């Protein structure tokens, strides 16, 4: 039996801001515009599913 | 090795009868056995 388990980090790492100061994705932000302001769930769980 | 062995003989005269027998068996076994097992484990941690 072998086991090799081997990790490289090239970018040590990546920190984003806060919600505050990141910009949203155009399209998830469209996304989000034609959300149905009420517990329609269809439309919540295909935002989850993308 | 193992070996049993019987020789008998007899004459009789008064008449005359004689009867002679031998008999012999010869027994052995012989068993070899060999067995060789080797094992051995490697671990290697690199940071």
């Amino acid at each position: 039996q072998l086991l090799v388990v081997e990790n490289t980090v090239e970018v040590a790492q990546f920190i984003n801001n806060n919600p505050e100061f990141l910009q949203l994705a155009e399209p998830f932000w469209k996304e989000l515009s034609h959300l149905p302001s009420l517990y329609d769930y269809s439309a919540y769980r295909r935002l989850i599913d993308q | 090795e193992a070996k049993h062995c019987v020789r008998i003989e007899t004459k009789k005269r008064v008449a005359k009868k004689t009867k002679v027998e031998h008999r012999c068996t010869t027994n052995k076994l012989s068993e070899k056995h060999e067995g060789s097992f080797i094992q051995g484990a490697e671990k290697s941690i690199s940071l």
